[PDB]
């Protein structure tokens, strides 16, 4: 097994992964697609959503 | 014996700064330039690596 991977830069220190459906992909369908999010302090000041 | 070398200095932030020594004055050095020596276990000599 051989593979390499790397990491983001984030001085906010927050980031997203996306978890693929990494294989064969049909046509004329959909796919539901998921991701994993973090937000250090979220809207630090910002607004709500 | 107390070496402290990290695999890399670990700048969580801008970019990983590497390993190198310093050069400054010391209590050990004060008391050797004094001309002499002592015994303790305090943090006298710098945490050299």
């Amino acid at each position: 097994a051989h593979h390499t991977a790397y990491l983001v830069f984030s001085p906010s220190k927050s980031f997203v992964h996306l978890e693929p459906m990494s294989h064969e992909l049909p046509c004329g369908h959909t796919q539901t697609v998921q991701a994993h999010y973090i937000l250090n302090g979220g809207t630090l000041l910002g607004l709500k959503k | 014996e107390d070496c402290i070398n990290r695999h890399n200095v670990y700048i969580n932030g801008i970019t990983y700064t590497p390993v190198s020594s310093t050069n400054e004055k010391d209590m050990y050095s004060f008391l050797e330039d004094m001309g002499l020596k002592a015994f303790t276990n305090s943090k006298i000599r710098k945490p050299k690596m």
